[PDB]
């Protein structure tokens, strides 16, 4: 029921045009500068920027315990390469088969929820792994192909950087969630033909890295009137 | 006046130590204190440690900077320009930032019905807005549980 | 001649067999602190300094000498300087090709003033496809249209004759300067 | 067996995230021992053998050290990457890195220093690809000589000038002395100075009278009021 | 060479493009002819090293 | 007199004994909205 | 490296630093916590060739 804070807004109270028949009115509005949607892919893995030719002068733990032992890298061993730099957060990056309302969801109960999809612009929720299509359970489909098969963007500029669906995440144990680790670097979902090209930033207090909205386009504080 | 920053600051750390809240009581002001770093060291037998004193131990002596000396009737003057910081908002919220959709009007996106290996989507409609998809995730939350959960 | 580098993949592997290319250019690798430093000298800056940045780059490569191999009266080979054997040099300033400095590999420069580099072979791995090996089971990332191939030779690089100079610059960004001072309080113990 | 912190599709398609986010340290000096990480990374090893590694002193005195449970009411090692956080950088040692190139993804968090050490760059010094270029055999009438190459190698002298800016020390007003900026120990007898090993008591003999030290040389010896 | 920009797949025949249904044998005649493909237009076809 | 404090450490404790040192100056201490505002 | 500069060395635990002698097992408990060098302070601890 409607509460002193709730907000009836009457737009006949304001100031506005009356325009006849045969009239025109302009609005001009100047988008606020904004990352650009990058419209190229990536040639290599962040992973293996390395030269394949040598092994590492770092080593990892060999004989693990109170007094462990550290063993040097050959140029075969190319699973235990040290990084630079940590892949992107994934928080709920499974697929249909690994995963009412469905996929990642908050609320106070199980009945009692809202959806979270399509997730984080940090993670993806279709691509073309090697020989099939993975699906995300955090999917948004820009209309379907004839309820049917969805359309989707085919995200393999992120499925090339750790990002890709039912990507595991060991600590030595086993689970699906990446934490934003520092000196992360990932991709975001790729701008396709029939995204939305705006959303508005909710002016709450704290934002991070709300550029770019999740179902598409830039997120702006300020968005087209 | 630690203008410098030269000793530890104790200040901005929910202390008892505050002035008083009215103008008609007297001001103690507390005595300067600080923990500094140290090498933890056992008493014996019974395990118990102690943390004492390194070289990395900071032993602050006051005595031994240049301060000033005011007498009887006397007045001194610090002055202070606080950093750019961000404003705190006076004004609340009349949305939720999760439903700052049109309510009239279903998604033009589709959601999952039938999971698997070749999954179906399903156009969304107005009667179901827990499953309206999202712009923006909410904020983290670590251990945000009630006394009642603990 | 260019080598392809696609090893067989079936004990833990990588996510996808790793695919590349190995090329018949050396390349140049300093990437350490202690290249630029002797003992005393980082002792110098950790004691009389509080916090550090890389600043500009400049790399020269002088008394150039390529030099021909016969063989030698009595067995053995002779070496002689050639006036007209020629050093190809390219820097890659506008980083065409890919970038493999900064992994963390046995290709640094020798810490002693003393040795002689030896500069590493230049390779690098690009994305492919994941074809597996009919029954066997085995997979290998073959080339594809995403693939880089990068020829080296399909550029301008300079060739400098024996004796000759060539100079290399570089300025850094405005990175974070490195702290060379601890604390002696916990932040938790501020109070 | 791939050990330490990982990502991949499986247990057997993995790649190691070694030695983790500069926000944790990987070895250092606890109470009473050298505690060494799971995703540690050794500069060299001692006598495969021990490693060497920086003692991250600063990073364990500020709630970053090894095994530091994080308790939720339950008993977890992962922290969130909660909003207010302050954390140490893994320490700049003698032996680390300067440079690294972050990948030119999308976006970015937190990538000014790389995890091996030294600072991501975005474009970083560039790459210096040095070849000999062939020279033809001799073709002609000659008994059947074919394309051969000339036997060159080349030789030369690389330069390399790196400028640092640098930093005044911060001041001091403690009574006691700073702590001593102490040269690193090696294993055996004394690092970066060469001497004779027969006249030493140690069985260090393998690195013949020059040798470095066990821990890698971080600095970060004087320290200041937070 | 770098990847062809492909224009995107279509569920029958080809997208964007007008075309007759009763001409194919594809299962699509509930678009009478004009079609959207089936996966989004997401370009990045041109890949770069990092 | 500048004192050390130094407790014994052995119910829950800190991680590590802490220690530190309490100095003959006393300190202002004036962190606090309320007083600057009165309540009107 | 040059030889460090050593702070100096005190009879019981550390010199110029206020500590607590009940926590330390030292014998100086006469001192009262602050504690002076047993070798004087020379510095001259860098050296040079002649």
């Amino acid at each position: 029921l409607a509460s002193e804070e709730s907000a009836f807004y009457v737009l006949e109270h304001s100031s506005f045009q009356l325009l006849g028949t045969g009239g025109t009115a302009t609005m001009s509005y100047k988008f606020p500068p904004v990352p650009p949607e990058n419209l190229e892919g990536c040639s290599q893995h962040f992973y293996e920027m390395y030269n394949p030719l040598y092994g590492s002068r770092l080593g990892v733990p060999d004989t693990l315990g109170g007094d462990p032992k550290f063993r040097s890298l050959t140029h075969e061993d190319h699973a235990i390469q040290p990084q630079n730099f940590m892949p992107g957060p994934l928080v709920n990056s499974v697929s249909t088969k690994e995963g009412a309302l469905t996929g990642l969801s908050t609320g106070t109960s199980q009945n009692t929820r809202i959806s979270l999809r399509p997730g984080p612009v940090s993670q993806p929720y279709h691509h073309w792994d090697t020989d099939k299509y993975v699906t995300g359970i955090n999917a948004i489909s820009h209309g379907q192909t004839t309820q049917g098969v969805g359309r989707f963007p085919n995200e393999k500029e992120q499925l090339k950087q750790l990002q890709g669906l039912n990507m595991h995440t060991y600590f030595p144990t086993d689970q699906i969630e990446r934490p934003l680790m520092v000196g992360s670097v990932w991709n975001r979902r790729a701008l396709h033909y029939e995204s939305q090209l705006w959303s508005k930033i909710p002016n709450l207090d704290d934002s991070f890295k709300t550029q770019f909205a999740a179902l598409g386009g830039w997120g702006l504080h300020q968005p087209p009137p | 006046v630690d203008h410098e920053y030269k000793y530890p600051y104790v200040l901005g750390q929910g202390q008892d130590t505050l002035a008083p809240e009215l103008p008609i009581w007297v001001y103690f002001p507390p005595q300067y204190a600080y923990l500094t770093v140290g090498d933890v060291n056992t008493q014996g037998i019974s395990g118990d440690s102690k943390k004492l004193a390194s070289e990395e131990s900071a032993f602050y002596v006051l005595e031994h900077s240049s301060f000033q000396l005011l007498g009887t009737g006397g007045t001194a003057t610090m002055s202070y320009k606080f950093p750019p910081v961000p404003p705190e908002n006076l004004e609340g919220c009349s949305q939720h930032f999760y439903e700052m959709y049109n309510p009239l009007y279903g998604s033009r996106l589709g959601v999952p019905d039938t999971l698997g290996g070749d999954p179906k989507f399903r156009s969304l409609t107005h009667e179901d807005h827990a499953i309206q998809p999202q712009n923006f995730m909410p904020g983290p939350l670590v251990n945000s549980v009630s006394t009642k959960e603990g | 001649h260019y080598k392809v580098f696609s090893p067989a993949a079936s004990k833990v592997c990588t996510i996808s067999p790793i695919m590349g290319y190995s090329t018949p250019w050396r390349y140049l690798d300093f990437n350490a602190l202690n290249l630029f430093f002797s003992p005393l000298e980082f002792q110098h800056l950790i004691e009389n300094y509080g916090s550090i940045a890389p600043d500009a780059l400049t790399v020269t490569i002088s008394e150039i000498a390529v030099k021909d191999v016969t063989d030698k009266t009595g067995g053995g080979v002779q070496v002689t300087d050639s006036t007209t054997g020629r050093l190809c040099m390219l820097v890659d300033h506008e980083y065409k090709y890919p970038y493999v400095l900064g992994q963390g590999q046995d290709t640094l420069a020798p810490e002693l003033p003393i040795w002689v580099y030896f500069p590493p072979q230049y390779a690098y791995l690009t994305v492919g496809d994941v074809n597996t090996q009919g029954i066997s089971g085995d997979s290998k990332k073959l080339a594809s249209e995403e693939s880089a191939f990068y020829v080296l030779e399909h550029s301008s690089f300079q060739l400098l004759g024996t004796g000759g100079t060539a100079t290399m610059s570089y300025k850094f960004p405005p990175v974070p300067p490195e702290n060379l001072e601890g604390c002696s309080q916990h932040f938790y113990e501020m109070y | 067996a791939l050990t330490g912190l990982s990502t991949g599709t499986s247990q057997n398609t993995r790649i190691s995230l070694r030695p983790g986010p500069v926000s944790q340290p990987y070895h250092h000096w606890d109470t009473d021992k050298y505690v060494t990480g799971i995703n540690a990374i050794s500069h060299g090893q001692t006598t495969q053998g021990v490693g060497r590694f920086p003692n991250e002193k600063e990073q364990l005195k500020q709630l970053q050290g090894l095994n530091m449970h994080t308790y939720f009411p339950t008993d977890q090692i992962e922290r969130p990457l909660m909003v207010g956080s302050v954390w140490n950088r893994r320490a700049l040692h003698y032996e680390s890195q300067l440079w690294s190139k972050i990948p030119n993804l999308d976006d970015s968090f937190k990538t000014q220093f790389a995890a091996l050490g030294g600072w991501g760059l975005h474009q970083p010094p560039p790459q210096i690809f040095l070849k000999i270029l062939p020279q033809s055999g001799p073709i002609g009438g000659i008994k059947s000589m074919g394309i051969t190459t000339l036997v060159q190698y080349a030789v030369g002298i690389m330069t390399v000038t790196m400028t640092f800016k640098l930093g005044p020390r911060k001041a001091t007003g403690r009574w006691n002395p700073q702590p001593g900026v102490y040269p690193p120990h090696a294993a055996g007898h004394l690092p970066y100075v060469l001497y004779d090993p027969t006249a030493t008591d140690a069985k260090q003999h393998h690195r013949h009278g020059y040798e470095k030290p066990e821990e890698l040389w971080t600095a970060k010896s004087r320290v200041h009021p937070l």
